[PDB]
C-alpha cells in the first residue's frame, strides 16, 4: 500500500507538471513594459521528494 | 510431512497473489524498470479498465 501511494503521488505530480507546461506555452512572448514572458515554475520540494 | 505440503501450497498461493499486486498485476519483477526506464506505459494498464 505504501509503494502504491508513492507511485500515485509521483504519477499525479508528473501529470500536473505536464499540464502546467502545456498551459505555459500560451503566455510566451507577451510584451509588457520590459516584461517579455511569463512562466509558472513547478518543482518538487526536496523535503518532500526524499 | 502434511505441514510441509500445506506450506508449499501456501507459498505458491502468496506468490501468485503477489504476482498480481503492482503496479498493475503483471510480470512486475522487471517489467517495472523496463516500463519507467522508457517513456512508455504498460499495455495491460492501458487496457486496465
Amino acid at each position: 500500500s505504501s509503494k502504491s501511494v508513492a507511485n500515485i503521488i509521483r504519477k499525479t505530480i508528473q501529470r500536473e507538471q505536464n499540464r502546467i507546461r502545456m498551459l505555459n506555452q500560451g503566455l510566451q512572448a507577451v510584451s509588457f513594459g520590459q516584461v517579455r514572458g511569463v512562466r509558472l515554475n513547478v518543482n518538487v520540494r526536496e523535503s518532500h521528494a526524499i | 510431512v502434511e505441514r510441509d505440503e500445506v506450506a508449499a501450497q501456501k507459498r505458491e498461493l502468496e506468490k501468485q497473489i503477489e504476482r498480481l499486486s503492482q503496479p498493475s498485476g503483471a510480470e512486475d519483477s522487471r517489467m517495472i524498470a523496463l516500463a519507467e526506464r522508457f517513456g512508455g506505459v504498460l499495455l495491460s494498464e492501458i487496457y486496465d479498465d
